[PDB]
């Protein structure tokens, strides 16, 4: 989507493996706030918005 | 109420302890009042703050 009309995907009821994304060589930016990127696989969330 | 003088001492101290315990639920500006939640989420450089 265009940034003015950005898309929101609601993610729930699933297993989230974030190390697949973090350990990828394909991303130029991967900045986490309020959470460590290396602790994500140990955490549970009520919901994730992408 | 005859023994109010002794009950007052009990009440004041019980209240002081209850207040002290309840303060553990305060964030004090932190992301969480729960120390374990901070430690499980953040790395040391940020957790320490």
């Amino acid at each position: 989507a265009s940034v003015y009309a950005w898309n929101r995907k609601r993610i729930s009821n699933c297993v989230a493996d974030y190390s697949v994304l973090y350990n990828s060589a394909s991303f130029s930016t991967f900045k986490c706030y309020g959470v460590s990127p290396t602790k994500l696989n140990d955490l549970c969330f009520t919901n994730v918005y992408a | 109420s005859a023994l109010g003088k002794l009950q007052d001492v009990v009440n004041q101290n019980a209240q002081a302890l209850n207040t002290l315990v309840k303060q553990l639920s305060s964030n004090f500006g932190a992301i969480s009042s729960v120390l374990n939640d901070i430690l499980s989420r953040l790395d040391p450089p940020e957790a320490e703050v």
